[PDB]
């Protein structure tokens, strides 16, 4: 199912 | 002749034939009385009725 | 008729049971609205401030400032020996410590009584 | 009771905005890229390297090491029955004497 | 999980089908901007008791001053359809 | 994969009081003189697969019969076997 | 960026003085009232229900909704006392004192209980254990070179 | 929760709020469906006995020893919904909502994926940079003099207008965000 | 000894003709290297010590100490960075020289062969510190903080320099090998107990004990951050070190003198434990911790016995470490916050994951969690003082208690629960903090696999 969503998160890259 | 019967079964056995105190002797023999009390109740409350969750 | 719930210090009386709120009197009413009026008014200030896309800091709050000085730096400008005063401090600061030195000392005389007297069994104590 | 026509219209205009800030939530097919950059088998590579190779490092360890100094490893001694030969010297340890035997 | 992610259509359709098996309110008569206390003519403990049918059908509670005060389904359908974030 | 396949649900007039203890619970309030608004709203808790329920002794002797039948078996079987 | 009038000020016994302090703390004039003018420190800051934090609104939409608070609205004294974290003054279902009462007795009842089937001992209608050598002299500390008395078994 | 809240309580809200808890509390004690349902009509009559009561003085005066009553047989334990503020559930996923504000402060290599997100963001930002300092200027002119008397903020009145104070409450995270 | 003063000494030069944007790298770079050299002082032997010449002499007490001293000093620099941002370039070197006096002065006054000059270095100590506190410091109170530390140091200290010059007077020599070798007994008279006193007040009072520690809050708070852990890690240690060095004179008065610091000290502890639980700021609670933990250290070092020695200076290194990295976390926490207050911040665990692991690790080591070398010092203190008197248990249990709880509740109230709504300046951290959190810990866990570094002489 198509249904993807954005999960809010912190920068983990530094 | 179950896992527990092995354990529990000779535990009420050597307490019951030993020189100790007769309150902890009768505490012990109504917990198990209570213990199979509250596993009758899981069972009758959570497989018995009829369903009460959401439909 | 049904026993009465008791109120105690860390068990309070609920709401439900309790009789300010229904003896009403327009007095009351305007003491409630006063309330809600001054709430809304911090609230709004509060949303005013909060909702800003131009802020990038922590929005002050007057209240955490003045709760924090009260409670740290505020305490001895404001204190009076008194005979109240006087008398738990002395207490809270003096007894329990003759307290304690009472007891170590009983325990440790004891002690060196027994070991002068040799009626110890002091066997196997390397470590000290 | 009820709303207020205030109260409704604000409602009203308030989820128009969230649903349309919820579905602006979706990813799209190409939404989420990453740069690619690099520089019987399973259990049969996974009991080589994570049992015998501890298994080998230890009895090395075991062996050469922690039993060179003394007392580091104690074992009990076998429990001695009547009947049994011993090893080392070959001796016989006698039998009971032979208890009357009835049920 | 496993939970399937309920939609408008879903929610009004179960919204109706609890309504619907309120006897109090004829199912013919009743639409989806039907009111409870004109248009149907129930009481105020006749609605406590839809919102605490609809309470119990979703798994879900309405805080009291937020049940108070709903007085259709379609507003009762926006208001769970905004505790639980749905898109369409 | 998901749980996506349109379920669509049942006609409301399927569910009734009839042939549900519920018509005890009706019959004692119309006695007294009520109803019961919410009557068919539970029907559904009596009505399908969930109609037949099983006793407490019942349910612990969940498999009483295929381990009886095996029990005899076995025994039999060591019986006959044993006696050679 | 707080003024030195923000700050809390010593017990005032006017009432123009007690107003200036209630308008400060952001409440009504006759629904403050500051700790007793005693030796401690409290001086002019509003003496809140001690009410706990717990038992807040908890659908209200406060602006901390974990510690149920509200900015700038006067805090306790002992708030962190209160947080949801620590003792909570929630009112129970049954009154504090019956509580106390039944838990105390109910201890108090066992404990004397247990001392008296202490008083009163279970056993059974058996002699002691008999056990062969000396009653395993040799193998209860030793002492091979005392030659201890020698008790001896009744065969019965 | 959404609501505003008034600065008391009507004695029909008080009834119906006890009418709601008895009914709660009945159906904890009262296990079963049938039992349930045949206690609470029972329960409906008994409260509906005194609907038409004229003066407040003697409303008043019940309404109290009901109270009492409830208070008397509550069920120490009642049942609570999952996610009630008393529930098993309650606060389980407020350790995953994250703030929207923190996307402002990813590494730029993170924006480079998600591209189509981040510019449905600073579209929604810019919306929000000019309906701030509209809505601004609505509730300075639209509160009365000497403060707002309860917290409830009125809609957008013209066309392109929006909401008062709209941001942070359009941008929750959600309810369950992972 | 030299090799280590020398290049100390040379730091200043350095610092004071290196180029206006590369002060802070040339300062850490050689700050590290000096402690590299600083790591062969540690290979101490079973004999009496390191005499390096007739002016210093190196322990095994003195080792663990130096090495500390010699290593916190790069991660000052690397705390210090942070706020010295927009300073000019003669005020940040100006704060270097600070530092590195300090360093040179702690270098000097934890070998000191002889007493007087280890007096003078003492107090020699005093004036880096009191200018960083009143100079650097954010708060109005930096100043009654700096009058507060300076006097209640002095007035303890002053007696002292008379009971050492009457000693020297008297004994001959104030050496401490002759004094150790030479030591007579001390009979049991009003000048002798006077005498006890002005020995040991002077380093009781900068430990601190428990009645007079109103400086050690006041200091830590208002100090900056490089104030403060220079302050916890390494000044509070002094007054110890100087407590068991001088104890071997006082002896067999102290068996007895011991009693009214034994019962402050084993009454304090509980208390300040009992403080930490309400208390509305961070760096005051922590600092209260100190106060805890060197109140056992004094414990440890009246009960005069092995196990006591051993652990005292196990706790002193571990209680350090620890502390230096509680107001590294706290400072990098204020930094974003701008406020220092416990609950104003909260549920930054989920912004900001890896300082919460650093929070975990450090409320843990704090916790005297095993097999760390904070519950070494902790265990070995208790053993002893059981040895002193079976009562003591209960004590030291309700301490421990107590420190689990405290601990636990500054770990729970910033890291968990639902972050405050209206903070949106908590930028993702630097490399800067987790480089320096990762460098206060890691000797931590790794001493603990070679605890007989840090057990001091009685080994
Ligand atoms: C190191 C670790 C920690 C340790 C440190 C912490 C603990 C140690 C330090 C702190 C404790 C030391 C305090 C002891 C002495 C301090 C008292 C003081 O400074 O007086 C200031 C203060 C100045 O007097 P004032 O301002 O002119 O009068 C104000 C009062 O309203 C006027 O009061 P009043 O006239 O109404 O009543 C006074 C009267 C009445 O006293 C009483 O009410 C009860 C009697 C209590 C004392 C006798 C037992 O007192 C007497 O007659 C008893 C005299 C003996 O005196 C008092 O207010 C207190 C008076 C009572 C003295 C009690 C002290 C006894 C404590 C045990 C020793
Ligand atoms: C059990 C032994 C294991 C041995 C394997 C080797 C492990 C070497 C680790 C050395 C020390 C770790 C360095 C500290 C900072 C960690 C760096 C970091 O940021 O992590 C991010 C990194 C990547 O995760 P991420 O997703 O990118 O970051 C997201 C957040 O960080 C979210 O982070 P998170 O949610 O994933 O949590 C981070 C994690 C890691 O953070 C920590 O808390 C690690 C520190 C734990 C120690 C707490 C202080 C208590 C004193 C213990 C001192 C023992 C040290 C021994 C020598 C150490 C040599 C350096 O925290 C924990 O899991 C809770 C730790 C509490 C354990 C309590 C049990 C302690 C006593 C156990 C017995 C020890 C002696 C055994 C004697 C008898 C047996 C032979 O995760 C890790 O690297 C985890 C490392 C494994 C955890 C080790 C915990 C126990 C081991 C202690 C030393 C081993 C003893 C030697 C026995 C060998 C056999
Ligand atoms: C496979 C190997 C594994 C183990 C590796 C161990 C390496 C250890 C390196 C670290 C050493 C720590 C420093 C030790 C300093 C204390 C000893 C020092 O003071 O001794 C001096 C001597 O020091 C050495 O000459 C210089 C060592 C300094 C450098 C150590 C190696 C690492 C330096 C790294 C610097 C940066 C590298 C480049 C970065 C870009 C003076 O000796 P002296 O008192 O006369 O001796 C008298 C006795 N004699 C006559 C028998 C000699
Ligand atoms: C406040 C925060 C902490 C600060 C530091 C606290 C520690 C300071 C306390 C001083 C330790 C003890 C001092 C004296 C100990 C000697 C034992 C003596 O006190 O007991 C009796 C002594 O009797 C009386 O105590 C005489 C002294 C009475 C006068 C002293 C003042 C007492 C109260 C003052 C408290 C003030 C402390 C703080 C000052 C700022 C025993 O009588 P005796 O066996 O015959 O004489 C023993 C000595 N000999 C053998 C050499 C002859
Ligand atoms: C001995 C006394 C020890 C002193 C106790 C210090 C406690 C003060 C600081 C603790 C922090 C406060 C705190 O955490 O909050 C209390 C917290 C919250 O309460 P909840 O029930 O979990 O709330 C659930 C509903 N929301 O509860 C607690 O943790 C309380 C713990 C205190 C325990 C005290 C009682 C101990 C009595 C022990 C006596 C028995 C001795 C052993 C007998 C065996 C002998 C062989
Ligand atoms: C944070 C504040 C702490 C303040 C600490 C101040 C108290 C320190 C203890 C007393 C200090 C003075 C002691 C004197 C220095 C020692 C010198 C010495 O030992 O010589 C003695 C001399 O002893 C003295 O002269 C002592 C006189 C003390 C006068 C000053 C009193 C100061 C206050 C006394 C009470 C303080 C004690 C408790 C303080 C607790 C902290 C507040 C030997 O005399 P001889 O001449 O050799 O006689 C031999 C022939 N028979
Ligand atoms: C197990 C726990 C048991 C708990 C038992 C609790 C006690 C039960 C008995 C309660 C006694 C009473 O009814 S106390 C009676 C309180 N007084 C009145 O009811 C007077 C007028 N009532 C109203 O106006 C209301 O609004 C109303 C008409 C009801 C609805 O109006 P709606 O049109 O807006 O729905």
């Amino acid at each position: 199912h198509g249904k993807r969503l954005f999960i809010i998160k912190p920068s983990g890259f530094y | 002749y179950l896992t527990g019967f092995y354990s529990k079964d000779l535990i009420i056995e050597a307490v019951n034939m030993s020189y100790t105190n007769a309150w902890a002797l009768l505490m012990t023999l109504i917990a198990t009385s209570l213990t199979a009390a509250y596993s009758t109740r899981i069972i009758f409350f959570a497989f018995l009725g009829k369903p009460r969750f959401p439909p | 008729s049904f026993p009465k719930y008791k109120p105690s210090r860390l068990a309070t009386l609920p709401a439900t049971l309790d009789p300010a709120e229904y003896d009403i009197s327009p007095e009351t009413r305007k003491a409630q609205a006063e309330r809600l009026a001054i709430r809304s008014r911090l609230k709004r200030e509060y949303l005013l401030q909060y909702n800003d896309p131009n802020r990038l800091g922590v929005i002050e709050d007057p209240a955490l400032i003045r709760w924090t000085y009260a409670r740290s730096a505020n305490i001895y400008p404001n204190f009076r020996p008194t005979p109240k005063t006087s008398l738990l401090g002395a207490l809270f600061g003096i007894g329990p410590l003759f307290f304690w030195y009472y007891v170590f000392k009983t325990d440790r005389d004891k002690k060196e009584k027994l070991i002068q007297e040799g009626k110890l069994d002091q066997t196997f104590n390397i470590s000290y | 009771s009820g709303y207020t026509p205030d109260e409704k219209l604000r409602l009203q205009q308030l989820r128009e905005l969230r649903r349309r800030w919820l579905k602006d939530q979706e990813l799209s097919p190409r939404e989420p890229v990453l740069p690619p950059r690099r520089v019987t088998y399973r259990h049969s590579i996974f009991a080589v390297t994570h049992v015998l190779i501890p298994v080998w490092i230890i009895h090395y360890y075991l062996k050469y090491h922690v039993t060179a100094k003394p007392y580091t490893v104690v074992e009990r001694k076998p429990r001695i029955f009547p009947g049994d030969t011993i090893l080392e010297t070959g001796e016989v340890i006698p039998l009971m004497k032979e208890f009357p035997d009835q049920h | 999980s496993d939970a399937p992610p309920l939609t408008l259509e879903a929610i009004k359709d179960r919204v109706l089908y609890v309504l619907k098996l309120y006897d109090k309110i004829d199912p013919e008569k009743l639409s989806v901007n039907s009111h409870f206390m004109k248009d149907l003519g129930l009481d105020s403990l006749d609605q406590v008791e839809i919102i605490m049918a609809m309470e119990d059908e979703f798994g879900f509670e309405i805080p009291d001053i937020d049940a108070e005060k709903l007085m259709c389904p379609q507003e009762i359908v926006d208001y769970i359809a905004d505790k639980k974030d749905v898109y369409e | 994969e998901h749980g996506h396949s349109k379920m669509e649900l049942p006609d409301y007039k399927q569910w009734k009081i009839e042939g549900t203890p519920l018509e005890t619970v009706q019959e004692k309030l119309a006695a007294r003189g009520l109803r019961d608004p919410w009557g068919r709203n539970e029907a559904w808790r009596y009505s399908g697969g969930f109609a037949n329920n099983v006793s407490f002794v019942g349910a612990l002797l969940k498999g009483f019969k295929w381990g009886f039948a095996a029990f005899v078996v076995a025994v039999g079987a060591e019986y006959y076997l044993e006696s050679q | 960026h707080v003024t030195k009038d923000m700050f809390p000020g010593p017990y005032p016994k006017t009432p123009e003085e007690r107003a200036a302090a209630a308008k400060k703390y952001n409440m009504r004039v006759e629904d403050y009232e500051p700790y007793p003018d005693d030796g401690m420190g409290y001086g002019d800051y509003p003496k809140l229900p001690d009410r706990s934090q717990q038992e807040r609104d908890p659908w209200y939409d406060w602006d901390h909704p974990d510690l149920r608070l509200n900015w700038g609205e006067p805090i306790h004294w002992d708030l962190d006392m209160y947080i949801r974290n620590r003792v909570d003054t929630s009112p129970t279902p049954v009154s504090w004192n019956t509580m106390c009462k039944h838990l105390f007795g109910f201890v108090a009842f066992m404990l004397f209980m247990f001392w008296v089937g202490e008083i009163y001992p279970s056993y059974q209608p058996v002699g002691p254990k008999q056990y062969p050598y000396n009653d395993l002299y040799l193998e209860r500390g030793g002492d091979p070179t005392k030659e201890p008395e020698p008790v001896v078994h009744y065969e019965i | 929760a959404f609501s505003a809240p008034a600065a008391y309580l009507t004695h029909q809200q008080k009834v119906l709020r006890l009418y709601k808890r008895a009914l709660r509390h009945l159906e904890s004690w009262c296990v079963h469906r049938d039992k349930y349902r045949y206690f609470a009509c029972l329960m409906r009559a008994r409260f509906d006995e005194h609907k038409n009561e004229k003066d407040m003085v003697k409303a008043t005066q019940l309404l109290r020893q009901a109270e009492e009553e409830f208070w008397y047989g509550q069920h120490p334990q009642p049942y609570i919904f999952p996610e009630s503020p008393g529930g098993t559930s309650y606060e389980r996923y407020e350790c995953y909502k994250v703030p929207e504000w923190c996307l402002d402060d990813w590494h730029p290599s993170e924006k480079a994926m998600y591209p189509d997100y981040f510019a449905k963001r600073e579209q929604w930002k810019r919306l929000r940079r000019e309906s701030w300092e509209r809505e601004v200027k609505q509730l300075q002119e639209e509160t009365p003099p000497g403060g707002p008397r309860t917290e409830a903020l009125p809609p957008a009145r013209k066309e392109g207008d929006l909401p008062p104070l709209w941001w942070h409450i359009v941008t929750r995270p959600r309810e369950r965000p992972m | 000894m030299l090799k280590i003063i020398i290049p100390t000494t040379m730091l200043l030069p350095m610092t004071w003709m290196s180029k206006h944007n590369m002060i802070w790298i040339n300062a850490t770079v050689h700050s590290l290297l000096i402690s590299l050299i600083s790591l062969s002082l540690l290979n101490q032997l079973g004999e009496n010590s390191l005499n390096f010449s007739l002016t210093f002499f190196s322990d095994s007490l003195s080792a663990p100490l130096l090495v500390l001293t010699t290593w916190l000093l790069p991660l000052m620099l690397m705390a210090s960075q942070s706020h010295l941002s927009k300073e000019t370039t003669t005020r940040k070197k100006l704060y270097i020289t600070m530092l590195i006096l300090l360093q040179l002065f702690l270098i000097m006054t934890f070998t000191a062969t002889e007493l007087i000059l280890f007096y003078i270095l003492f107090e020699a100590t005093l004036v880096p510190t009191l200018i960083i506190i009143t100079r650097w410091g954010n708060q109005t109170e930096r100043l009654n903080a700096g009058l507060y530390f300076l006097f209640y140091t002095l007035a303890g200290s002053l007696p002292l320099l008379v009971a050492l010059v009457y000693i020297q007077n008297t004994t001959g020599s104030l050496n401490f090998l002759i004094i150790h070798y030479w030591s007579h007994p001390l009979s049991n008279s009003w000048s002798n107990i006077f005498m006890w006193l002005a020995c040991i007040m002077a380093f009781m009072v900068k430990m601190p004990l428990y009645g007079l520690h109103l400086w050690l809050p006041k200091a830590h708070v208002e100090a900056p951050i490089a104030g403060s852990m220079v302050l916890a890690a390494v000044l509070l240690k002094l007054g110890g070190y100087g407590m068991m060095r001088i104890t071997t004179i006082l002896n067999p008065l102290t068996n007895y003198m011991a009693y009214p610091f034994l019962m402050l000290s084993m009454w304090g502890m509980i208390m300040t434990s009992s403080i930490c639980l309400r208390q509305t700021d961070l760096k005051s609670l922590i600092a209260y911790s100190s106060v805890s933990h060197m109140a056992l250290v004094i414990v440890a070092i009246m009960i005069q016995t092995p196990w006591s020695f051993m652990g005292a200076t196990a706790l002193m290194i571990a209680h350090g470490l620890t502390s230096s990295m509680l107001f590294c976390l706290a400072n990098t926490n204020y930094e974003r916050v701008h406020s220092r207050t416990m609950i104003l911040a909260r549920g930054l665990q989920t912004l900001l994951p890896l300082m919460a692991t650093w929070w975990l690790v450090a409320s843990l080591t704090n916790l005297a969690l095993p097999p760390s070398i904070n519950l070494i010092g902790e265990l070995f203190i208790i053993t002893a003082s059981f040895s002193w008197s079976n009562i003591t248990i209960i004590l030291m249990g309700m301490n421990m208690m107590i420190t689990a709880l405290y601990s636990l509740y500054m770990l729970i109230t910033t890291q968990r629960g639902k972050y405050t709504h209206h903070i949106n300046n908590i930028k993702p951290s630097f490399t800067r903090e987790n480089a320096l959190m990762a460098l206060h810990i890691l000797p931590l866990l790794l001493l603990t696999l070679n605890p007989k570094m840090i057990l001091g002489p009685l080994y």
